[PDB]
């Protein structure tokens, strides 16, 4: 199917054979969303079962309500949690989300059509035909989805400024942060270039609610313009084609900028591992996005699993499916 | 949390990992070399 | 065909277009890399007690000058900003090697989009081409105009940054008033500049607008052409060269006292320099002496070289001169 590898057809492999079935892959893919938000929800539930309202989180082993009180939910002045009907209800809420998300699932497994390419001709399905081969198809998707994730970005950065804001760990309680937007000062962590001096972990050096925030009302707007870049436009330009690669496809540097769905899969896959070693960059040390009050001090332990996750994703699974795309790149 | 003695076993895993890499790297390149 | 000592001449053939226009790239990419490189060397070995004109900083003052990391005056305070601009200029420059190395190898040989594309004797799209860069250039002075009325620049007679009237048709007579190389005035220099880069821009919208007039082609001999055009360009440079040294070494109220050091005299030998009057320790110079006739000589040596390219433009070979003193042995 699509591959011809040594073992395309072996059951322990069979997701492979949804390479090009459009209709089953959209599927799984919801489905696996169920899964992933099934888990927040009923972890939730499970925690706020029992939780103790005298001893503090960091001593209760909770692995969800201390993200969910560092952004004020349930806490008040003190950083103490309050009221836990909240937490309830975000875990009732990824309940229904990963019930939705199921349900489309089961649709587009069993009754929608398996290969979008045997829609009905443009019956609201064609114009989500899309190809592993052609550029214009995927640059959509990419677009959509980038809307999707500012503008999840950019609610947040305005329920921060506006609405409720978040547990600012200096100002010790729940506060409307007024936002910083110097845009130099925001882009100069991403070299470590922080106020007080260049620093090892870049990005994680924030010291204020306000950078932290300004920073993502700037990543919200970057996303939004290129979710209209890619929505609109759709071309492949000089920057993906004409670029240099090295891959015994053709034994050192080529400038062809091959496209296959190995390597999309492959290029997300890395992407994902590398945001897994910022997230443990993260963790180790802003506890300005995690307070002690909550995460407790010490935590090399998420830092590390968050680096494992990272290294399987990036080295493993990138290097993998890289590999297997060049080598495909001989059709 | 992480303690000193399973960071040393980290590192370990790491060193071990390496050491089976080079080895069967060096065994299956030259098998291939001299097919 | 050219010997690779002159290598650089191939590229004047049009069969290798785009590849030309790569290394003009990658020129501006090494310009603002050492931009970047400089400041970095010059931020390790600032001192901040000394007086800012004893040490090897260039930069360091036409920053201070600048703003950037300055209060009542004679002060330092961050010197982060001066690391933020050279590391700017330094990314700058890997876009810019980025475009140049497309257009070298990965772009069209020649360029024969075609809009960009253009021969060295077509008048029209020379006069757009002039537009443009003219434009840009009017902004870029008016983007300084920007920064003159926000930011605002050090100023010695405030002893303080400070933010901000057009007698500069009086300027432009050097009436006793003037003679601009004796500015003193925030505000001449802030009028001064949106007058250039307001006649830089309708410059640039004329020239975009409108072609090469027969007027003007009867003077312009022979400069349609490589050689010619690249004269032109070099004599401009030399005498602009000219005046920023003299500005250098005359003007304080651009570059204070605190940061250039006193005014320079200008003596003469057998060629001109210009001498520090400052009591400054022997073996070192101010960095004003520094600027000042590093920059005068090399826009002399762009003379030179003006003279040089203009005679190869017009009906002369170099070449030809020792068969000449071989006939009259
Ligand atoms: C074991 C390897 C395996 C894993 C872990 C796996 N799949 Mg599949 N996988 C899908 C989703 C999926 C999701 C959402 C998911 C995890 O989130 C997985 N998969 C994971 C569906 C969209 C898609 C259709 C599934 C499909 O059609 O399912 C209906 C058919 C059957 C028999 C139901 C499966 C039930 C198990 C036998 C239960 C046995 C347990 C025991 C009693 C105790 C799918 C496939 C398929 C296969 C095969 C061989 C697999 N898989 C295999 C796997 C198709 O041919 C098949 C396929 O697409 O052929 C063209
Ligand atoms: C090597 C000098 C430098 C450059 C060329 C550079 N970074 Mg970094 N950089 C990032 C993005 C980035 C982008 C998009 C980018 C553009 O190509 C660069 N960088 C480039 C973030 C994902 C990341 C913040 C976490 C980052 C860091 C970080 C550092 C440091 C020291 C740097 N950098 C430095 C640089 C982190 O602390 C830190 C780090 O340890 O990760 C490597
Ligand atoms: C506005 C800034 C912007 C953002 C927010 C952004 N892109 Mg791009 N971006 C891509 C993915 C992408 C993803 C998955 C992603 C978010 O996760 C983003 N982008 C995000 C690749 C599909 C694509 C090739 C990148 C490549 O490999 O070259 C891409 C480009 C490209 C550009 C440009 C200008 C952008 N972008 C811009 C952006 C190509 O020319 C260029 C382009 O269109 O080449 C045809
Ligand atoms: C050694 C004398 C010399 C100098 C110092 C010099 N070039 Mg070259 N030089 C270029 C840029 C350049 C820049 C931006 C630059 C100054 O920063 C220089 N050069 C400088 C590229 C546009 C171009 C790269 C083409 C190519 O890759 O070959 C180039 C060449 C080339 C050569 C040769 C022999 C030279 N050169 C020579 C020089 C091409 O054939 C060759 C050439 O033009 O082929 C006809
Ligand atoms: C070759 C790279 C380079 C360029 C092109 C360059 N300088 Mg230097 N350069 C100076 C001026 C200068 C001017 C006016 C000027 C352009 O007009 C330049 N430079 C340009 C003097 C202020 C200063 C001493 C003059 C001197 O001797 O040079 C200087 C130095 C110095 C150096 C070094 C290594 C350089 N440079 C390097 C350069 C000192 O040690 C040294 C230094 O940092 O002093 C501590
Ligand atoms: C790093 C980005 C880069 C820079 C610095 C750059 N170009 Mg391009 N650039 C052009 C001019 C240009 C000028 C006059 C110029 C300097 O002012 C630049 N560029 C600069 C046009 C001749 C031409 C349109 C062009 C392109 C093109 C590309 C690409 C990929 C670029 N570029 C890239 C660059 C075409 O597809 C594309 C191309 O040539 O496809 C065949
Ligand atoms: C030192 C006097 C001088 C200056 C100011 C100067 N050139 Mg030359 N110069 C060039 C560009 C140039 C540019 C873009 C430029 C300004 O930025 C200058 N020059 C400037 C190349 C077109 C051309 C080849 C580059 C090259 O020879 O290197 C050139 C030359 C050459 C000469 C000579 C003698 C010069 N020059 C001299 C100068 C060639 O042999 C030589 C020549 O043409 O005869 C073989
Ligand atoms: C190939 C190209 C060749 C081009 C020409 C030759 C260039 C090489 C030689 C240049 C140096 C010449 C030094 C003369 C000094 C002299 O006469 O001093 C003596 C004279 C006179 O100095 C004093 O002047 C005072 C006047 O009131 C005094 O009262 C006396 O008259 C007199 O002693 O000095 C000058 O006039 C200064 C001239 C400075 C010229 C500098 C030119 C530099 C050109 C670049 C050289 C290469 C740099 C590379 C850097 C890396
Ligand atoms: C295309 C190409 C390739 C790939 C090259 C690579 C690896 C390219 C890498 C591209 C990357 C990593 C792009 C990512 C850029 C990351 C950006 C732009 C992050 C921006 C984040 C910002 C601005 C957030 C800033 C904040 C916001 C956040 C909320 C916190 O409050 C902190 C604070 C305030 C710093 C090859 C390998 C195939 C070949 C190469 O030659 C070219
Ligand atoms: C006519 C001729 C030719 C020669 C042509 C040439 C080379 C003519 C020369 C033209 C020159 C040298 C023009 C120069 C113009 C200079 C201008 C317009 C200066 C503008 C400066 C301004 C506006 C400064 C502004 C301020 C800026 C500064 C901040 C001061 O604090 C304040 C203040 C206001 C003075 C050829 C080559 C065609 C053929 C020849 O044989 C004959
Ligand atoms: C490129 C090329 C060539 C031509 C090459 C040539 C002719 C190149 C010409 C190079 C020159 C002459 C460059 C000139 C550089 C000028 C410099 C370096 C200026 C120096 C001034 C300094 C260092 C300051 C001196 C002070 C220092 C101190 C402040 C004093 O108080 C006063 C004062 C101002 C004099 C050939 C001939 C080799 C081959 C051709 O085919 C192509």
């Amino acid at each position: 199917t699509s591959v011809l590898s040594n073992f395309e057809n072996e059951w322990w492999a069979g997701n492979v054979r949804m390479t090009d079935l459009s209709g089953m892959l959209l599927g799984a893919h919801l489905c696996h969303a169920a899964l992933m938000s099934v888990v927040p929800g009923a972890f939730i539930v499970q925690e706020v079962a029992r939780y103790q309202p005298g001893v503090s989180l960091p001593d209760q082993g909770m692995i969800f309500m201390p993200h969910l009180a560092a952004l004020g939910v349930g806490v008040g002045a003190g950083g103490e949690i309050v009221d836990t009907y909240p937490f309830f209800v975000i875990g009732v809420l990824h309940f229904f989300i990963a019930a939705v998300c199921c349900a489309a699932g089961l649709f587009h497994t069993f009754r929608g059509e398996t290969d979008l390419n045997d829609a009905p001709d443009d019956s609201y399905a064609a114009a989500f035909r899309y190809e592993w081969d052609d550029f214009e198809s995927l640059s959509t998707i990419v677009g959509h989805h980038l809307v999707f994730i500012s503008v999840a970005c950019l609610i947040f950065a305005v329920n921060a400024t506006y609405g409720t804001g978040m547990y600012d760990i200096n100002t010790d309680t729940v506060h409307q942060i007024s936002p910083n937007l110097n845009p130099i000062t925001l882009i100069g962590y991403l070299f470590g270039f922080t106020p007080d001096g260049w620093s090892g972990a870049g990005m994680a050096a924030v010291n204020n609610m306000e950078d932290v925030i300004g920073g993502h009302f700037l990543i919200g707007v970057i996303d939004l313009l290129g979710a209209a870049f890619h929505i609109l436009y759709r071309k492949p330009t000089p920057l993906f084609t004409k670029h240099p690669v090295f891959s015994p496809a053709n034994g050192g540097w080529s400038n062809v900028g091959m496209l296959n769905s190995e390597l999309i899969l492959s290029w997300s896959v890395a992407s994902v591992g590398f945001m897994g070693i910022s997230s443990s960059l993260f963790i180790r040390y802003c506890d300005v996005a995690y307070p002690p009050v909550f995460h407790g001090v010490d935590r090399t332990g998420a830092a590390t699993l968050q680096l494992i996750l990272g290294l399987v994703w990036m080295l493993g699974g990138g290097l993998w499916h890289g590999l297997r795309g060049e080598r495909l790149y001989a059709a | 949390t992480i303690t000193p003695s399973l960071q040393g076993f980290f590192y370990s895993i790491l060193f071990g990992a390496i050491v089976l890499g080079l080895l069967g790297g060096g065994f299956i390149f030259f098998s291939q070399k001299d097919k | 065909e050219y010997p690779w000592y002159s290598g650089n001449s191939r590229l004047e053939d049009p069969a290798v277009q785009g590849k030309w226009l790569a290394a003009h790239i990658a020129q501006i990419a090494l310009i603002v890399f050492w931009v970047g490189l400089n400041t970095f060397s010059e931020n390790q070995a600032f001192d901040t007690s000394l007086p800012m004109f004893d040490q090897g900083l260039v930069l360091i003052p036409h920053l201070a000058a600048l703003g950037f990391g300055v209060g009542s005056g004679g002060v330092v305070t961050n010197t982060f900003v001066f690391t933020q601009i050279g590391a700017i200029h330094m990314v700058s420059s890997f876009v810019l090697f980025g475009g140049a190395y497309f257009h070298a190898k990965i772009g069209p040989s020649v360029l024969a989009t075609d809009q960009f594309a253009f021969s060295w004797d077509d008048p029209k799209k020379l006069g757009y081409i002039l537009g443009h860069h003219l434009v840009l250039i009017g902004t870029g002075a008016l983007l300084f105009v920007l920064w003159i009325k926000f930011h605002g620049i050090y100023d010695p007679t405030i002893g303080e940054v400070r933010t901000v009237g057009d007698v500069v048709l009086k300027y432009g007579w050097f009436t006793p008033g003037y003679n601009c190389f004796f500015v003193d005035n925030l505000e001449d220099l802030a009028s001064g500049h949106l007058f250039i880069g307001l006649v830089d821009i309708a410059g640039g919208i004329f020239h975009i607008n409108v072609a090469p007039l027969p007027w003007s082609k009867v003077v312009n001999k022979y400069t349609y052409s490589p050689d010619g055009l690249l004269g032109t360009a070099i004599g401009g440079l030399a005498l602009m060269g000219f005046i920023s040294a003299y500005f250098c070494a005359v003007n304080t109220l651009v570059y204070p006292v605190e940061f250039f050091g006193p005014a320079l005299e200008v003596k003469f030998g057998i060629a001109p320099y210009f001498k520090d009057t400052a009591d400054l320790a022997d073996g070192f110079y101010t960095s004003r002496a520094w600027l000042a006739n590093i920059t005068y000589y090399l826009a002399f040596y762009m003379l030179q070289g003006h003279l040089y390219h203009t005679l190869k433009a017009m009906g002369f070979k170099f070449e030809d001169i020792p068969a000449v003193i071989a006939r009259d042995t």
